[PDB]
């Protein structure tokens, strides 16, 4: 019943509204399996022609996949491996949030390369996420 | 004596048992277990003959058994009774075997290995029949004992893969029995054997086990061919569920050979030829594969003569099986030269030879094919040729008669000629020149389609082994 | 001899296996995602080369 | 001690056996599809990583 | 379309070349993973000794 | 939106078909090229089983790979002739 | 009674047989229950089996010998597979060589070469040199003449098979039709026209009226005393065009190029 | 030997000969499936014909031949139409082939109709014969002494009646601790599997009432339900039970869990 609001936010031409569209999916469908939710963020993350909107959609993905917090490293491996700095920045934050609640070693194994990554804000995001 | 021999034989078997045991009890990887049983077999066959025939029994007592031991004992009596050094205190130990479990764990009766060991124990029964090459009791007794027990299992993935190989032996000894002696009971038991395979085809499909599905299908089609019912086999292949999913290439080679026979006699030679070429390719090439190679090379050539083609002369001479392809070198020649007289004379000698390999059936229709080849020569030499001239060459009775024969052929579009009855000649109408028609677009559709097929196949298979290797530990 | 129950497998199918089945639906979704992502780096690959 | 050739749960398990492949069958169906998708996912992963 | 056909075959050899070369790698990897199992024994023995 | 457009001759050109004198020339050059690079690729597989991948790359010219070079050459030509047959056929059916 | 059919057969009146056929089939339930229907033969059941065999066989032969074609066809066809597998591997009768011959003959009147081989192959194991070919050479040589394209020899065979007429006459009428038809389908690709004399001689018509009647049925016009096969050619051609199958089958040039393009794009 | 003679007698007409021939075929139905796969429309006609008492036999012979082939949709349509000797299949391990399909086919149809109207249990769109299969399978499930089976298959087709019936009959304090264990498991299953709100909410409302209805249960399970749904009328009702029963230790603990767990 937020699916209508979401449509309009990603169809906007302002980079601000697509960024906040990503958390509109995040919070609407949080902790709950929805097909619409996971598929749309994944599309937004890749396809867009702005870099902030990529970053945001990844953080959004762990909010949708909150309860299923062990499946996040599988999906976001590709997004850790990325050529896009901002993609990578949002990947670290995503594990950060998702697996926040209790230890998950698998996540750490993912974030160990991201710690040592030579993009500076990738470092900043991984250093933070690990401790959560 | 007895104890020294039987423990030493058993020890070599126990090593083989631990290989199978780990895979089936941790859930199978389909492709790798299937291959290990094939290698297993060769060692086991030699071991049973060696160091007494009561070692198999001795092994049974030692390992955990719910009552499997009594099945091995009855078998032992047929091959001459032995029961010494095959009983407890010469044939029991619970320690170091997790394939019986420890002394303490047997007493608790909270452990289960009676299942998985029973399935393999049946292999020994089935081998012991094969090693001996005896029949009698062994044909009927092994068939009876083992089969209700595969239907006493609920039928798991691990367990179906194993019991697939028990069927080969049940089939081979029944057939071998049937051929040896004539009674009506053998015909009677033939029906019940077929039905059991059909039942079991349906159950394993539910469970999605491929090894079992393929196996039954192959054995039962041979049974239809030997009785000569095309109708049953043609209904059986149109059910159309034969698996390529988790099979061997030998299995594929087997299947294709049966389809070729059915398709060839249902007068669709194009497709029968295309399967028999593939049957040879898919099949391994070795000297333990010599029956298959010999009979598939024989059959293929009979299929080309049925088309109207001539197999290569060079096929027969450079085959190292040239001795048995002596009849076929002769037929290929008789058909080429077009002589009616030569074709009759050749088949009269090698009537028996052809009857063995089930290529005599093909040859009755090759009588028709003589005439056709002979007028294919006539079409290529002469473009306008009076009716009389054809009759003088080919010794044909009347001018009217040879026109009827040419009409039949040009209906099927092989000779591609057109008769002028009034004007008293036959005029070849073939001249091709078909790059001017749109037909080369259709030829090009197939080649691109063919190339496409490989481009999908490599891709799907290639990433598959790589996954495991990264997932697994490395040095 | 033996000690097994059949009760346990059947229970595990209604309870535990259904939650694994939600997870297999997600791997389907992943499958779809890496088609669009593969196409995208292909667009970018061309753009880099130019 | 323990037994199960007497049938544990007092021959409820016996009853259970008749209907048992209805439950397995539905799952066997899904799993077959799952084996093909697992590798299909890796396959486009692999390719994607090249890009 | 004639020229398109010859090109399509030529690629079929490249694509099969890639397949051949992976299977060689996997062949080797089977052996390397096997070696780890043996090598552990060698490592374990040292701790006990020293 | 203004930048993307560059007239109506942007799209009209997709239907527009060049001289067929040119097509034949391009396809000719490409045919020979693939033979000459197939030979270059033949040298690549001359043996190529000695140790270390890096020493093979330098030795048998795996740097500036002949396999990759064949692949690109084929694809450009294959796809081009695909569009040319399609636009021709489009033209036939559409006009008359 | 089951014995009613036997005495009507021997008398040599076969019309009377066909009214006894549903009543004696109610009784054949009981005979069926005294045999294991070939799946549990024993020497007790073999004795009952022999008794049942005599009823089964003289009822097949009776139907062919019933003097009208309509009567032959409907009942003989039902009976044909009925004795097929209430006789173990065809038979311990002496009636076998005639009956088996009749099985093969029937299929050729219906023009099915595929089914004829499928049937022939089953028989083939138990008849080969164990019964030879004595009357069984009549349907096989008959097949052999039509496969060669020698419809002249197939014509003659039937004529000479009616100087040894028993109950062969129920098929000879049907089998004369099969020859004249096959020559007619073939010669569409072989001629463009024949006069009325020449079309008679070639396809073997017997009477002048038969020459023109067979024309209307194979849909060739007669114009100036001449039959034209070219018209059949065209008639075949219009049917192809009324296909809705033909766009995708032949394939538009435009579809082919698209087809190749998209395989790559996957 | 073959099925060919048996088929031959159907084509002949005489009632009594057709009827024996129908029973003959039916003995050998999965034994000679092959040769009755071409001539199967001939049995279908005997099922259409109305002056047979063996009409039910005719459609039984059809269901079997189809499942064997693997054509479960033709197989089901005639399975439900025979209405005879389908009950024995529900006693056969090797012929749950068609019974598994029936159950799965039911689940497919039911879930669409619940959504059109929550009540639909008076409707005829799910066949009466399918219903009788399904509800028999429920009886057997709860008889195996795991209620997860019976709850879990009903939960899929969005059948709620089947859920209530199962639960009432577990009710009688077989063990008070065990019964409460069954309510907890139902709550967990329903939130995760069923991601349609409509059926998810309905299950959670029903469960609470079974717990209230029984005089003693662990009140941990009650606290979960009121949080999952987020309804305040259920929350007033839970404190109203504990006002009558009294004891501050018991009420506060439940409340103390309520404050962390729930919405502002």
């Amino acid at each position: 019943l937020a699916d209508d609001l979401i449509t309009k936010m990603l169809a906007s031409d302002e980079s601000l509204l697509r960024y906040g569209g990503a958390f509109t999916i995040a919070l609407a469908y949080a902790g709950t399996g929805n097909n619409s939710a996971v598929k749309r963020l994944l599309h937004v993350a890749v396809s867009d022609s702005n870099d902030d909107v990529r970053r945001a959609a990844v953080i959004a993905l762990g909010f949708v996949l909150l309860r299923d917090y062990t499946t996040v490293p599988r999906i976001v491996q590709l997004l850790s491996k990325s050529h896009n700095a901002h993609v990578r920045c949002g990947t670290a934050f995503a594990l950060g949030i998702a697996c926040a609640g209790k230890g998950l070693q698998s996540a750490i194994d993912v974030l160990d390369p991201l710690t040592k990554d030579p993009v500076d804000f990738v470092r900043q995001a991984a250093m933070i996420a690990l401790s959560m | 004596l007895h104890h020294s021999e039987k423990k030493y034989a058993e020890e070599d078997q126990v090593q083989e048992l631990l290989k199978v045991l780990n895979e089936i009890s941790k859930t199978t990887l389909t492709l790798d277990p299937r291959y290990i049983w094939r290698s297993l077999k060769d060692l086991s066959s030699l071991r049973n003959q060696e160091l007494l025939n009561a070692e198999t029994l001795c092994f049974t007592v030692n390992v955990l058994y719910p009552d499997s031991s009594s099945f091995k004992k009855n078998l032992l009596k047929f091959i001459t009774s032995n029961h010494k050094s095959s009983v407890p205190g010469s044939a029991e130990l619970r320690n170091s075997y997790p394939a019986s479990f420890y002394s303490v764990n047997t007493e608790k009766k909270t452990i289960e290995v009676t299942a998985e060991i029973n399935c393999f124990m049946h292999l020994l029964v089935q081998l012991f029949l094969w090693d001996s090459k005896e029949l009698e009791q062994l044909v009927e007794f092994n068939r009876k004992v083992v089969i209700p027990n595969l239907l006493c299992y609920y039928n798991l993935r691990s367990l179906n893969l194993i019991n697939a190989k028990l069927w080969f032996y049940i089939y081979l000894s029944h057939e071998t029995l049937a051929r040896s002696s004539e009674e009506i009971n053998s015909d009677n038991q033939n029906i019940i054997l077929r039905s059991t395979m059909m039942k079991f085809l349906k159950i394993a499909s539910l469970k999605h086990d491929n090894e079992t599905k393929a196996m039954l299908i192959n054995l039962i089609l041979r049974d239809f061919l030997n009785n000569g019912e095309v109708d049953s086999a043609s209904d059986f292949i149109s059910k159309l569920e034969y698996p390529h999913t988790d099979v061997s290439s030998s299995l594929e080679a087997r299947y294709f050979f049966y389809l070729s026979k059915i398709n060839a006699i249902q007068l669709d030679y194009s497709t029968a030829n295309e399967y028999i070429i593939a049957a040879i390719r898919k099949a391994p090439h070795n000297s333990k594969s010599l029956g298959f190679l010999q009979q598939s090379n024989k059959l293929h050539c009979c299929i080309q003569l049925l088309m109207g083609d001539i197999p290569e002369l060079s096929f027969f001479h450079q085959s190292n099986m040239q001795k048995s392809l002596l009849p076929y070198y002769h037929l290929t020649k008789a058909v080429k030269l077009g002589d009616l007289k030569k074709f009759t004379s050749t088949i009269t000698k090698y009537k028996q030879l052809l009857l063995k390999d089930d290529t005599y059936q093909l040859c009755v229709r090759l009588r028709s094919n003589v005439i056709k080849t002979g007028i294919r020569i006539i079409s290529l030499t002469y473009k306008k040729i009076s009716l009389r001239d054809i009759c003088l060459k080919l010794n044909l009775d009347s001018e009217q008669t040879v026109e009827y024969m040419v009409s039949r052929a040009i209906r099927d579009g092989v000779i591609e000629a057109k008769i002028n009855h009034e004007d008293g000649f036959i005029e070849t109408t073939e001249l091709l020149n078909i790059y001017d028609s749109e037909d080369p677009q259709q030829v090009f559709d197939e080649r691109i389609k063919f190339a496409n097929q490989l481009h999908d196949e490599y891709l799907v298979s290639m990433r598959y082994p790589e996954d495991k290797k990264t997932q697994q530990n490395e040095k | 001899n033996n000690n097994s129950a059949l009760s346990n497998v059947n229970s595990d199918i209604y309870f535990k296996l259904k939650k694994l089945e939600k997870e297999y639906e997600l791997l389907t979704l992943q499958e779809d995602y890496i088609k669009d992502e593969q196409r995208h780096l292909k667009r970018e690959l061309k753009r880099a080369q130019e | 001690m323990t037994a199960a050739v007497t049938s544990s749960n007092i021959v409820l398990e016996t009853h259970e056996s008749g209907i048992k492949p209805y439950f397995e069958q539905k799952i066997q169906e899904t799993e077959l599809k799952i084996r093909s998708k697992t590798e299909n996912v890796r396959r486009l992963e692999a390719q994607r990583n090249a890009l | 379309i004639n020229i398109s056909n010859n090109l399509q075959k030529a690629l079929t050899v490249k694509t099969n070349d890639e397949l051949m070369v992976i299977y060689i790698s996997n062949l080797v990897r089977s052996i390397i993973a096997f070696d780890d199992l043996i090598e552990n024994k060698i490592q374990n023995k040292k701790i006990q000794e020293q | 939106k203004m930048l993307m457009n560059l007239h109506k001759e942007q799209w009209q050109s997709g239907l527009k078909m060049y001289d067929y004198e040119e097509k034949e020339e391009s396809n000719l050059a490409a045919t020979k090229s693939m033979v000459k690079i197939a030979e270059q690729y033949s040298k690549r597989i001359e043996e190529e089983k000695e140790l270390t991948e890096e020493e093979l790359k330098t030795r048998y010219v795996g740097r500036q790979d002949p396999k990759k070079h064949l692949s690109e050459t084929a694809d450009e030509t294959l796809e081009n002739n695909i569009v040319s047959v399609l636009t021709a056929g489009v033209n036939s059916v559409a006009i008359k | 009674l089951t014995k009613s059919l036997s005495i009507a057969f021997e008398n040599g009146d076969y019309a009377a047989c066909e009214k006894l056929l549903p009543p004696i089939k109610i009784e054949l339930i009981k005979n069926n229950l005294l045999i294991p229907d070939l799946s549990i033969q024993n020497d007790i059941y073999l004795n009952d089996l022999m008794i049942t065999k005599r009823i089964l066989e003289v009822g097949a032969l009776a139907s062919i010998q019933t003097f009208n074609f309509d009567s032959f066809e409907n009942y003989f066809n039902q009976l044909k597979p009925y004795y097929f597998s209430n006789n173990h591997k065809l038979s311990e009768s002496d009636k076998k060589s005639k009956l088996i011959s009749l099985y093969l003959l029937n299929l050729l009147s219906q023009n099915n070469t595929t089914k004829f081989h499928s049937e022939l192959q089953y028989l083939d194991k138990h008849i080969k040199n164990l019964e030879d070919d004595s009357l069984l050479s009549y349907p096989i040589k008959l097949d052999r003449w039509l496969m060669e394209g020698s419809y002249q020899k197939a014509w003659d065979l039937l004529q000479s098979g009616s100087q040894n007429i028993s109950e062969f006459d129920s098929f000879t009428d049907i089998l004369k039709s099969a020859i004249r038809d096959e020559i007619a389908k073939n010669t569409e690709l072989s001629y463009d026209f024949l006069p009325l004399s020449n079309i008679k001689a070639l396809l073997f018509f017997n009477n002048e009226k038969e020459t023109e009647k067979f024309a209307l049925e194979r849909n060739w016009p007669i114009v100036n005393s001449k039959v034209y096969f070219n018209n059949q050619s065209k008639e075949k051609a219009d049917y192809e065009d009324e296909m809705m199958h033909e766009e995708d089958q032949k394939t538009n040039i435009i579809e082919k190029a698209m087809d190749y393009a998209i395989s790559i794009e996957n | 030997t073959t099925a060919a003679p048996l088929l031959a007698l159907l084509r002949e007409n005489q009632d009594s000969v057709k009827t024996y021939a129908l029973e003959s075929i039916n003995n050998v139905v999965d034994q000679l499936w092959s040769e009755i796969s071409n001539e199967l429309p001939d049995i279908e006609a005997l099922y259409d014909d109305d002056t047979f008492s063996d009409r039910e036999m005719a459609a039984l012979i059809a269901s079997k031949v189809y499942y064997n082939l693997g054509e479960y949709e033709s197989a089901v349509k005639y399975a439900l139409a025979a209405k005879d000797r389908f009950d024995i299949d529900e006693k056969s391990q090797f012929v749950e082939t068609i019974v598994s399909k029936s159950i799965e086919m039911y689940v497919q149809e039911a879930s669409k109709q619940y959504t059109k109207d929550e009540q639909f249990y008076t409707k005829d769109i799910i066949d009466p014969k399918l219903t009788s299969i399904f509800e028999r399978m429920i009886e057997k499930c709860l008889k195996a002494s795991e209620l997860k089976l019976a709850l879990g298959i009903a939960l899929e087709g969005y059948r709620l009646d089947i859920i209530e019936s199962a639960l009432k009959s577990k009710l009688d304090q077989d063990s008070t601790s065990e019964n409460v264990k069954i309510i907890n498991y139902l709550l967990t299953l329903a939130i995760t599997t069923v991601t349609n709100s409509k059926f998810r909410s309905s299950i959670l409302r029903k469960s609470f009432d079974f717990l209230m209805n029984m005089p003693n249960c662990d009140y941990l399970t009650l606290n979960k339900v009121v949080v999952n749904l987020n309804d305040a009328g259920l929350a007033l009702q839970l404190f109203k039970k504990l006002k009558e029963e009294n004891d501050e230790g018991l009420s506060a603990q439940i409340a103390f869990d309520l404050v962390s767990s729930a919405s502002q």
